[PDB]
């Protein structure tokens, strides 16, 4: 038969599941939603592990239980009740024998140990995976190490002694590949003139290079805790999405940088070439699978100033034409093409942050926080196993190191781009509009011509790399 | 075969403008979304008698990528402009969106809504005779939504949809 | 995008966890932090065709041992895992083997055989008869290092070019 349990009047735990307290999805089962208590009960459960769920709890219970209570409601879980002594184990020891004790020992093998021991899984990817709860309140830690380090008993005592420490490290705080990274290439501006470089200067393979290893650094950096509750959408965003933002930023300002190299360029020749160069470097971010740059080449020239110029489009060799053309349809239908495409390449690649975040926004607006069955207010557990959907899809993309070598200089001439200036956003992308109605007038007013403006070759040494020995 | 329109909204974050496009699409009946599934963004309505296919992009939570607004903009042949009725910014920003809008589809005549949100229960500091009188000046149709009541939803989006067959 | 479920087992210490995170990670873990249960997702190219690698991380401490129906009945395909200078991890696979075998009622579950941190020079398993008991169970016999990447790749996909032929 099943193992008995502690009464409920002494361990809320035991509570028998109702549809007043969890109802499930229609081969672990699968919650729709629940009370609290059965939340952390499933999370613990005695008979099995949902591998995932403690990610998707630990990712998204804020929006439902304060750390400072998820911490009480665990140490509650884990003191369990031990049975007393059965019919057989009495008349044993009134005989002055020692008893079998088969039920104690069958719960404690069965139920407490396993249970136990998945509390002290959730604590441990508590503290290794969302330790901001921890740097955001000092007593919770406290709390935390004071659990951990008096938990008695040997059948825990190799995790808690491992816990203790992985607190410790976390408290005051490495890539191999086989292969060896592509040597760096250079073209006009020779190593060590920073004050050479700009876009048609550097090599359009290492400008696509280290704006790779640049871009998905910033992807990497990004936390669940910068997602969950919609935070970067919010008034405190600054505080609880920096690192979002960061990125969100960097992508705005290269393609406005390359909208502006565009505009500036007013001579029709050299522009062109511009341009062409511009495609040539989505050519090699779409090698390196960049959709985020791959995205931030094509919204430059879907851009007001530049999509308008019709002149300059005329000039682009066919097969360039071709290449931004088939980047622009990854977006068309609700970036259908995209979406197959980031999931059919092998990674390292940069997603486009932007679809995850209106997914996220979207699947919590249009959800409620709660669903009410037989007079209960029962938590929708689907809602945030689907938000931790999104989020466990950016992790998953989040793990592969770029094979790359970076360029210190040059990393830091994109680190420090600065295309606005001090200028607010209207005054510039006014600016840049009203650049381009001078260098291409609306017609019928006739096309100007203009000076050139570099003094070196505009011919572009292409984006196959080179191999000396 | 039935007409598509190509509908865009858009307006400041942060303020709930996501509930207009979600309380359309969805299940009017039941409190629930999936915005991942394959035409969480299509929906066929039938308008004056009229049956037509909606597509509705709503990019809302992309708002920080303001250099990919003109690329989301220029797919669109009518726009919702959406500002929250608590949010005086928001009904600030209109102006600017509107002169996008009409740049970026290179006309001064281009189908669009103002539509005024009331996304919670704090306080409105947007007066309707305000943001009627910014619609008049603009020479375009107001309509006010409730984010939890679906009330004035469907008016929103069929008199732009009006707005367009008209055009 | 097929998903395979690979489930990494064997005793305590023998580098289950560090093999995974390499895999996923290219990142070598110095710490001996004993597992209870870890989860990974990879997205890789495998023979031309893209898949889902759902990887589950075992404890390999004795104190769990009662807990492993579990993972073994959802699982699709186990690397068994032992270290080359370990003999009673080595000792310890046939009892890993057979209790999959049991779980999932098969004589033919996918599995391969490694024999971790190739990289020491200090060996006290020797291959040949790692490899007899391979054979014996008719699954090849990958030695690896978690510290270097030797023979990491080739110890999960052969895992699931094994799930993927079953
Ligand atoms: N030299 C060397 N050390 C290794 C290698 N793999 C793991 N180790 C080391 O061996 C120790 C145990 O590794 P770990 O991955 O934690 O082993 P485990 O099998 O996952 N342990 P558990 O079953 O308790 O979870 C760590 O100190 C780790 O650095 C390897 O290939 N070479
Ligand atoms: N929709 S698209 O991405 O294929 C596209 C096509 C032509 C464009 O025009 C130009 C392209 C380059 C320079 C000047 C003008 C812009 C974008
Ligand atoms: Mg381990
Ligand atoms: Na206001």
């Amino acid at each position: 038969g099943q193992m008995r349990l502690p009464s409920a009047d002494v361990y809320r735990f035991a509570e028998p599941d109702s549809e007043e307290n969890i109802i499930f999805e229609e081969g672990i089962p699968i919650i729709k939603a629940g009370t609290v208590i059965k939340l952390i009960e499933r999370l613990t459960y005695h008979m099995y592990a949902d591998p995932n769920f403690v990610r998707t709890f630990l990712t998204t219970y804020r929006s439902f239980c304060k750390p400072q209570e998820l911490l009480s409601l665990i140490i509650e879980r884990f003191e369990i009740p031990e049975p007393e002594p059965t019919e057989a184990d009495r008349i044993a020891i009134e005989n002055g024998d020692q008893p079998l004790s088969a039920e104690l020992k069958r719960f404690r093998k069965e139920y407490i140990q396993p249970v136990q021991l998945r509390v002290l899984n959730v604590c441990r990817h508590w503290v290794e995976h969302h330790f901001y709860d921890f740097e955001r309140d000092a007593y919770l830690l406290q709390r935390m190490e004071e659990f951990i380090g008096t938990v008695r008993g040997k059948a825990m005592k190799k995790w808690v002694e491992s816990i203790t420490k992985i607190i410790q490290r976390k408290k005051i705080a490495n890539i191999t590949f086989q292969s060896s990274p592509p040597t760096v290439e250079w073209h006009i501006s020779r190593p060590g003139h920073i004050e050479t470089f700009d876009l048609l200067t550097l090599h359009p393979i290492e400008i696509a290079r280290q704006l790779t290893l640049l871009e998905s650094d910033l992807y990497r950096a990004v936390q669940p805790s910068e997602l969950v509750g919609s935070v970067w959408t919010k008034e405190d965003k600054e505080i609880n999405s920096p690192n979002l933002l960061k990125m969100i930023r960097h992508t705005t300002n290269l393609t406005l940088w390359f909208e502006k190299c565009i505009v500036e360029t007013e001579n029709l020749e050299e522009r062109v070439a511009v341009v062409s160069r511009i495609i040539e470097i989505l050519q090699v971010f779409q090698e390196l699978n960049n959709f985020n740059g791959v995205l931030e080449v094509v919204s430059a020239m879907n851009s007001s100033p530049v999509y308008r110029l019709d002149h300059t489009f005329e000039q682009i060799p066919s097969r360039q034409k071709k290449i931004l053309e088939e980047a622009h349809e990854l977006s068309e239908d609700h970036y259908k093409k995209y979406l197959a495409k980031l999931r059919s390449i092998n990674p390292p690649c940069v997603p486009f942050f932007g679809i995850y975040l209106t997914n996220i926004l979207k699947t919590e607006e249009g959800n409620p926080e709660v669903l009410k069955r037989h007079g209960k207010e029962l938590i929708n557990f689907s809602k945030r196993r689907k938000v931790a959907e999104i989020t466990g899809e950016i992790q998953q993309y989040q793990n592969q190191p770029y094979c790359l070598r970076v360029e210190s200089d040059i990393k830091r001439f994109f680190e420090n781009l600065n295309p606005m200036g001090n200028s607010m956003e209207k005054e510039f992308t006014d600016y840049l509009f009203n650049k381009s109605l001078e260098i291409e007038p609306r017609n019928p007013k006739p096309l100007p011509r203009f000076p050139k403006k570099y003094s070196y070759p505009l011919k572009s040494p292409g984006v196959r790399p080179s191999n000396p020995r | 075969g039935m007409t598509e329109y190509k509908l865009v909204v858009v307006g400041a974050g942060g303020v709930g403008k996501s509930a207009l496009t979600i309380q359309l699409i969805q299940n009017h009946f039941v409190d629930e979304y999936d915005p991942t599934i394959e035409d969480s963004y299509r929906k066929q309505v039938v308008i004056d008698g009229e049956t037509c296919l909606l597509d509705i992009l709503d990019t809302a939570g992309q708002e920080e990528y303001s250099a990919m607004r003109d690329q989301y903009m220029r797919t669109g042949e009518g726009f919702l402009c959406v500002f929250a009725i608590n949010n005086t910014k928001s009904f600030e920003d209109i102006h600017q969106y509107r002169e996008q809008i009409k740049r970026v589809k290179d006309s001064d005549d281009v189908p669009m809504v103002l539509v005024g949100n009331k996304c919670d229960l704090a306080a409105r500091t947007v007066e309707s005779r305000q943001a009627q009188d910014l619609a008049r000046s603009y020479g375009i149709p107001y309509i006010e939504t409730s984010a939890k009541t679906r009330q004035g939803v469907e008016d929103a989006f069929y008199t732009l949809v009006r707005e367009i067959r008209q055009h």
